[PDB]
This record gives structure tokens, sequence and C-alpha cells, in this order.
RNA sequence: AGGAUGCCCCCUCCCGAAGGAAACCCCGGUGACGGGGGAGUACGAGGGAGGGGGUCCAGGGUCUGCCCUUACGUCUAGAAA
RNA sequence: GCGGGGGCGGUGGGGUAAGCCUCCGCUCCGAGACGGGAACAACCGAGACCGGGGUUAAGGCCCCCAAGUGCGGGCUUAGUGUCAAUCUAAAAGGGCGUCCCCCGCCCAAGACAGCCGAGGCGGGGGGCCCCGAAGAUGUACAGGGACUAAGCCCGCCGCCGAGACCCCGGCCCGCGGGCCGUUGGCCCGCGUGGGGUAGGGGGGCGCGGCCGUGGGGCAGAAGCCGGGCCGUGAGGUCCGGUGGACCCGCGGCCGACGAAGAUCCCGGCGG
């Protein structure tokens, strides 16, 4: 897997449309509402943190995932499940492709260099606006600096950068 | 005697030699007012005295350090006498080095302004011994002292990547020094 | 180190009104101060001043903060520097 | 029966390089060249000329004294000669600010008659007959503040207001 | 074979395009500076007249000082290459 | 001519990216002088007949280098940095290092730190700087000198500065008009007239001969060496030396008709 700095540039128009998508990459996030979901439940809950953008990019799937692990774990175990809301508000829809030499991907790609040049499928990102929420938590004041630091933890995964907004509901 | 004057920029004479004491001014920024002195009166002969009484503004290690920098990085692989460069170490020589920097390069003009120029360390005794000593000072190149500011004189600089060159010029001014006095 | 003092006496070194004699009356900042002839005197306004365009003299006078132009006058009259403020400099 | 307010427009920016549009409306409006100034009428079609060449000129209303010294100091005639006072009286006009003051209070539609004016014998003109409908300026003493910024931010281009007249003053 | 009815210096006078000060007085700004007057003035490319002095002037060879400056022909989008 | 290219804009579409491939539009280079950019086709300013004077554009005003060691306020201690791009750079992350804005709480003198009697504690953000930050011929590189401002941020004042714009003189051009017995010449008017490769159009100079016309030459023709004058120029013409028999002006016509180059050909002669 290519560095995530060949992907994160927003560079042309969104790959998404999946029926005219040959070998389209299935999304392996399992899940992306974390803790407790459940609209009677989150009456609890009283505060809102929002993992926000800062830049306009294109985050990778497996990077999605992996502040998904680091900050869900985090709050699993120091602020219990039943304690917190967690949702990943971003859907990557957006396939990427790459051009390389490679074993039977179709006839073309046994041409090297630049000729036939149209990529395969090799991933998919989320593209992103500025100000969009990445991570959204709904919680209780009590638990404002674990929910800080696990949405900390959350944003070292991430090749974009991000701030954390905290507000009330 | 000695009679100390401020140098009049517009009125600067044509002729003769003007004698600037250094003490207590900017390397550079005396090296400009130097610089187009000559070009300006191309007749004119310069003499500057007290040269080892430069200053150069910054701390005293990042100063010593891009010194020795030059003194010793600054080199070639083919004849050093023939095509290398000639890095000057006493006070009164590098200060002769950033007025030929200043002065038009590669020209019979920069090359004769500089031949105009004499860099003295101290007083030379002959010049002691005039009836009267008419030097002068360009308060726009003079140091503003502040607090918490850093600095260090040219010849602060000579001891440190001359220490020998500079005790034996050290011990002469003791040698001397009662001689000196009485002029 | 310059040092500007109320009912210091200053000399202007920039602007039309430099080489006359000015009177300080009331310091404003850190960097401007309060200067007047008074102008009948010297013809030097009562405006404020930058610390960097006057230059003090070796005269002072002893006078309240924001002192009046008669009241310049009159301090000027317990030392007797009504001739010394008429001269003009260079 | 609408009277139009009069503008005065000077180029400010040059020949090479200037866009194609641009080009076009400012070869329209007769500045054809670097500093060359036009009198017009500030009907709705001649605003949205002036619009288009905003960042290429400067332009505000005009005083009838400006436009009197003017046409005096610059205005010139088929021939390139220059404007007199006595081609002003031979043609029904006493002074140069009377003139100016017909054009600027709306009194006369044009300054410069049209190419197809047939001079009539008595009849005043409504305009002056055979004046070059543009001005030649001389560049502005004591220069400028920026000729590639907006007048808005402290710049020369776009609407300058009266102060057109201040530097058509530098400027002759 | 060119001018020497020349050329340069000074002086004097006159006209003079675009352009255009200064001292000094007054108004303003902390100030760099702006404005009224001085003043469209002194001056200003060039165009006329005269007086005195000198002797060659134009032109050429070579050198020096200051300013400017990247052999030629060619294909090429692009040549000092 | 049917090889284009540069800048900017369509996240153009593709590509990890490319001084990359392939489209769309304005402008510029090719085929465009000139000022700034340290050099530099296409970045900024600007469009050049010749000479002169003046004023400005971009950009600059400590020296190199014309013009300011210009003005007010603040920040930086790192020589960080040293007025856009080409062009030599810098990220995530850490820092109350330092200057500043804001919010919450305690202190109602019983606040924090160890009775004392004035502020204290915590949070978010902003500016600059430090760490992160490693290279191959020669110095704190990005012009050099050097600078603690001659750096950076918010504002301001004047000046320098092109061939551009203004003015004067001279020249040529396009078009219109007029005059002259005219394969043509001359004069006047007007032109927001005056760059130019390939190419198209219009006029002239030279060389050898021919048809005419007029001349020169042993008191010295052609040729050769140097020089003056005329013409924007191709060129013409004259003077002095050498030479020893041919040659030239004007009108017309015709060509085996113009060289700096072809690893050009022949000869001669060099380092
Ligand atoms: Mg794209
Ligand atoms: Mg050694
Ligand atoms: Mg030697
Ligand atoms: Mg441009
Ligand atoms: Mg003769
Ligand atoms: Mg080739
Ligand atoms: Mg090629
Ligand atoms: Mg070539
Ligand atoms: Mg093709
Ligand atoms: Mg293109
Ligand atoms: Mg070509
Ligand atoms: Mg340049
Ligand atoms: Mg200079
Ligand atoms: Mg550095
Ligand atoms: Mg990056
Ligand atoms: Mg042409
Ligand atoms: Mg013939
Ligand atoms: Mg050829
Ligand atoms: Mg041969
Ligand atoms: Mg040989």
């Amino acid at each position: 897997a290519r560095p995530a700095r060949c992907y994160r540039r927003i560079k042309g128009p969104p790959y998404t449309r999946e029926e005219y998508i040959h070998g389209a990459p299935m999304i392996q996030i399992p899940k992306f509402d974390m803790g407790t979901t459940s609209a009677a439940a989150r009456a609890a809950f009283t505060m809102v943190a929002k993992l926000v953008a800062e830049e306009r990019g294109q985050i990778r799937m497996q990077a999605l995932e992996a502040a998904r692990q680091i900050s869900s774990k985090y709050l699993t175990k120091y602020v219990g499940d039943a304690n917190y809301y967690l949702r990943l508000n971003v859907v990557p829809h957006h396939v990427l492709r790459e051009n390389r030499m490679l074993a039977m991907a179709g006839a073309d790609r046994l041409q090297e260099g630049m000729r036939l040049a149209f990529g395969s499928p090799a991933g998919r990102a989320a593209r992103v606006e500025p100000g969009q929420v990445i991570f959204y938590v709904e919680f209780k004041p009590e638990h404002l600096a674990h929910v800080k630091e696990a949405l900390r933890r959350a944003a070292s995964k991430l090749p974009i950068p991000t701030r954390i907004v905290v507000e009330p509901k | 005697m000695i009679v100390k004057k401020v140098l009049d920029l517009s009125q600067i004479p044509e002729k003769g030699e003007i004698v600037i004491d250094a003490e207590g001014h900017i390397m550079g920024r005396l090296a400009s007012y130097v610089a187009k002195i000559l070009l300006s009166k191309p007749e004119l002969r310069v003499v500057v005295v007290n040269a080892e009484k430069l200053v150069v503004t910054g701390d005293r290690k990042m100063v010593v350090e891009w010194f020795m920098r030059k003194i010793s990085e600054w080199r070639t692989h083919y004849n050093p006498e023939k095509a290398g460069p000639k890095i000057p170490r006493r006070p009164d020589r590098v200060f002769k080095r950033v007025v030929r920097g200043m002065l038009p390069k590669k020209v019979e003009s920069g090359r004769d302004a500089l031949k105009r120029l004499r860099v003295y360390m101290s007083i030379p005794l002959d010049f002691i011994q005039r009836r009267r000593l008419v030097l002068y000072e360009v308060p726009a190149a003079k140091l503003r002292v502040r607090p918490l500011m850093q600095f260090v004189t040219l010849e602060e600089v000579w001891r440190s990547i001359d220490p020998a060159a500079w005790e034996k010029w050290n011990k002469a001014k003791e040698v001397w020094a009662k001689k000196i006095k009485q002029a | 180190v310059k040092v500007i003092d109320v009912g210091r006496v200053v000399v202007k070194v920039l602007g039309r009104e430099a080489g006359r004699k000015a009177v300080v009356v009331d310091i404003v900042d850190e960097n401007y101060v309060v200067i007047t002839g008074p102008k009948s005197l010297s013809g030097v306004r009562r405006r404020r001043v930058n610390i960097n365009h006057i230059e003090p003299t070796d005269k002072k006078i002893e006078i309240k903060k924001g002192a009046s132009d008669e009241e310049v006058l009159k301090a000027l009259e317990a030392a007797g520097l009504v001739e010394y403020m008429k001269e003009r400099v260079k | 029966k609408t009277v139009y307010p009069r503008y005065a427009v000077i180029r400010l920016r040059g020949i090479p390089t200037t866009p194609g549009d641009i080009a076009a409306t400012l070869d329209l409006l007769r500045l054809r060249r670097k500093f060359t100034m036009v009198v017009v009428v500030g009907s709705p079609s001649v605003m949205g000329m002036i619009e288009r060449v905003n960042d290429w000129v400067t332009w505000g209303e005009i005083d009838a004294d400006t436009l009197a010294e003017v046409l005096r100091k610059r205005g010139r005639i088929v021939g390139d000669k220059p404007l007199t006072l006595e081609y002003l009286q031979k043609w029904g006009w006493n002074s140069f600010e009377e003139v100016a003051l017909a054009y600027i209070s709306g009194e006369i539609e044009t300054l410069a008659c049209k190419k197809d004016f047939k001079a009539r014998e008595g009849q005043r003109p409504p305009c002056i007959p055979y004046l070059k409908p543009f001005f030649r300026l001389h560049p502005p003493r004591g220069g400028l503040n920026s000729v590639k910024l907006h007048f808005s931010v402290g710049g020369d281009l776009g609407y300058r207001g009266p102060l057109i007249n201040d530097l058509i003053k530098r400027m002759l």
C-alpha cells in the first residue's frame, strides 16, 4: 500500500458509481456507530465533541478504520460503552485507483509505462471539505478530558489536520 | 593634541585626508560610509585608526563561529597560493576587506578607492606626534548601547582566532605605552 | 540615555519648527510628550511631540502637569529664560 | 430628458498583454494609448463599458473648471493643432469655461462634434466642431500609488470619485 | 581631395516647447513632508546677434577611464551553447 | 504553413508525480527592441523611425547602484530573516520561549506557595521565533558586503527609475487633392501613421555585352595601396602614390549578373 500522501489531494472527479466500476473494493469498515446508539439512551448524554477537518482532502478507508479503533478502544476502557455514543460520520464512497504493472489484472495492465494508464481499483477513501465533521461523540460533561484524549488519539491516525470542537446538544 | 569632531557628510573635504576614529562604531555601518566617501571623492584619502575597537552586534559565540568557519572551511583544491582565497584575521585587515566588499568589483574605480584607504590598530605614533590631530566620528555609524544587547569588538574576535598574533601586539602596546603616553 | 521631564526645555530637531525652543508640559505615553513654546514667544504650537524629535537643553522650570501657556509664561519669568526661548538653533 | 453624469476616464495600463475583451472595450472607448483621456456621458450603456475596463482605467466625475483647463492645455483639433480661444469664438463660444460649463451642466450632450455633423451658419453648434474626441495627457507629476491595485485598496484603478480632477491637475 | 566665412572659452543680448526650482513669509502634521506667496518666476531643447582671446577644426591610429554588451551560418518551440 | 511553445484559468480528463500525456480560452514567445527580476524566449512594466529635453511604469532608495542609514507603533535573539514567480523548500507533531486576546473558577482581603495580606488557578486562540530540520569541490548561500535592522507585522511621507507618455527638430509611409507633355516628377492636406520571421507587394545600386547619345585618355586609361567628400543604404565621386592603353556619364535593351559559409572546388600561405 502506497503512502497516504499519494492519495491525499483531491485531483479529479469522484469515482463512486459501482455499476460502472469493475472490481470496486468492498468497504472493510465493520461498524460506524459505537457505544449506545439508541435514542432513548442518548438522552442521558449532554455534551457533543466533534473532530472537524481543517483542510479538504481524501482520507483512506484504512486510515478511517485505524482512527476508529484507537478512539473507540480508549472510550471503551476509560468511559464504558454505556456512557458514550461514538459515530464515524463519513463513509468512503470514493474508489481509489492505481496504475501499476501487476498480475492478471486485465489484458491492458501488461503494457508498461503511461500507455493505457487508467488505473485499477486500489482502495476507498472519503472526500472531505473544510469544517466537515469526521467523528461525532455524544457524552456527559464529566468525561470531557477522556473524550478529548480519545479524539486526539484518532487525529494522530488521520492524514489531514483536525481540531476538536466541544458543544452541548 | 587630539580634537574630536563630527564628520559632515555634506561638508566632506575633497582634497587632503580625513582621519576617522573607529572606536564605538559598527563595522558594517562605518564601512558603508567609508566606501561612499572614497567613491564620491576620487582625490581624497581616508585613514581609520582604532580599527580593533570596531563593533559587531550579536552573540560572541555566533560571531566567533562565523569567523572560524571563514578562516577554516573556506579553501581551494587547486594551487592555494595561485587560486584560493586568502582570508584576513587582523582587525585592520578585516575592516579593509569589508570596504573592498562594498566597493565596485574588477574595476579601476574599485581598485583606486581601496588604495586610498589606510586602516590602523590603535593610533600610530607618527599620527599622535602631529601638531593637531583632527579625528572624526560618524554618529549614524555609531552603536547605540542598550541594556542586554550583544556585541563584540574586532579585537576580541582577533584574540579568538589568532591568540599568539594578538599577544605580541598586546605586549607591544605595553612595551611602548610609556613612550606613547608622553605624546 | 535621554531624559525628558515635565518642565524641561527642549529644542525641536524635525518639522517646520526645528531649531526652536519649547517646554514640556505633559507626558502622553513613553513615546510622546506635550510641548509648548509658548507660541507668542517661540512659535511652537501646543501639540504632542515624539520623543525622538526633541533634544533636551540644560535648562528647566518647575510647573504642574499639563501647565497652561500663561502658566508656562510665568515660570519663564521665574528663571528669566524669555530671551533664551526666543533663540533659534543653527 | 435625463442629464446623466459626465465622467473622465483615463487609461492607466498599457497595450502589450491586456486581455482581449478588455482591449476591445478600451478601443471602443477611444482609449487606444496609455494615458489617453476621454470625457463621456454616464449613460447605462456607457457605464457597463467602463465596468468592463475597470481594472485598466481610473475614472470619476469631472468638474467644469478642470475640463476648462483640460480643453485649453491639451485640446486639439484636426491636424493636431492646439485649441485656441479664437477658434471657440469663431463658432459661438466666448470662453473655455462657458463651453465646459454647458457640457458638464447638461446644456449640450457632447463635447466634440460627431463625424457627420454639418456646420451651420449663425447658429452655434452644440459641440466644438472638429475637436478630437480624446486628450493626450502628460504622465502624472509626483507619480501614482499603484498601477496594479484598485483605488479602494490604496492603488489607482477603478472609480475614483471627484479625486479624478486632482489627478488631471497632476497630469496636465 | 573637407572647413579654416572654421572650432573652442568667456562675456553680453534676445526669443524660447514640454517642463520647472530656491531662500524667505504664512497654514497644517509627532514626522518624514503637504499647501498659499515667492512664481509659470530664476531656469529650460533649440533658435538669432554681437565682443574679446586662442589656434588649427573635421577626420584617422593606438591606449586609458566610465556606461552598454552571451562569435558566425543552420535545424529547431527553443543556440553563446 | 499543415512539428509549436510560456503564463494563467476549467479540482479540465489521466497519472504517485513529472520541465509528464491529451482537450478548452485570453495573452505573450516563435516573428518583439527596451526597464525590473542577480543571469534567464514568453513573470511584472512596456510595445522601439533618428537626435535631444522632460515626466512617469514596474521596481527600488545603507554600499556595490540612481534615489531615504525616511516617519510613527509593535514583534524577533533565531544572523531566524533579509520587498512575488522561474529560483534552491519544508510537514505532521512538541514549546506560556516570548508578546497578546478571550472564557471558567477562588480571593469580598479567611485567594495560590509555604500565620502571611495580594491577587491566584485552569482552559481556548492568535503573532513571531526554537526543536522536528542530514550530502556530497569553496565561507551564517540564494546576488555579494553586511545588517539586531539594513528582519518581520500595521500604517505613512518624499524621491529615483524605460525607447513607455509629453515636447522640439529631422526622416519616411498610407491615403486624398493639385500641378507639370507624363513608362515619370513635384507640392499640399489628413492619419490614438512608424516592431517584425516565412511569405506577398513597390522602388533602387552594382557587374558583362548590345542599340543610341555625349565625352575623356601618353600633358597618363584600366587595375592596385592609402585618404577626403556625398548617399539611410546597395554605392558614387574626388585626392596622393603606382601603373602603362584603354575607358566613362545619360536613355533603352539583354544576360554564362552580386558570396562568409555547402566535412564546398582550385591555388597559395600560416600557428
Ligand atoms: Mg485533475
Ligand atoms: Mg592554519
Ligand atoms: Mg603571492
Ligand atoms: Mg503584463
Ligand atoms: Mg579645402
Ligand atoms: Mg536540431
Ligand atoms: Mg528538439
Ligand atoms: Mg545560432
Ligand atoms: Mg501537428
Ligand atoms: Mg497552451
Ligand atoms: Mg520555427
Ligand atoms: Mg533583468
Ligand atoms: Mg547612490
Ligand atoms: Mg538564514
Ligand atoms: Mg506537504
Ligand atoms: Mg514595419
Ligand atoms: Mg547605361
Ligand atoms: Mg548564406
Ligand atoms: Mg585546400
Ligand atoms: Mg608550417
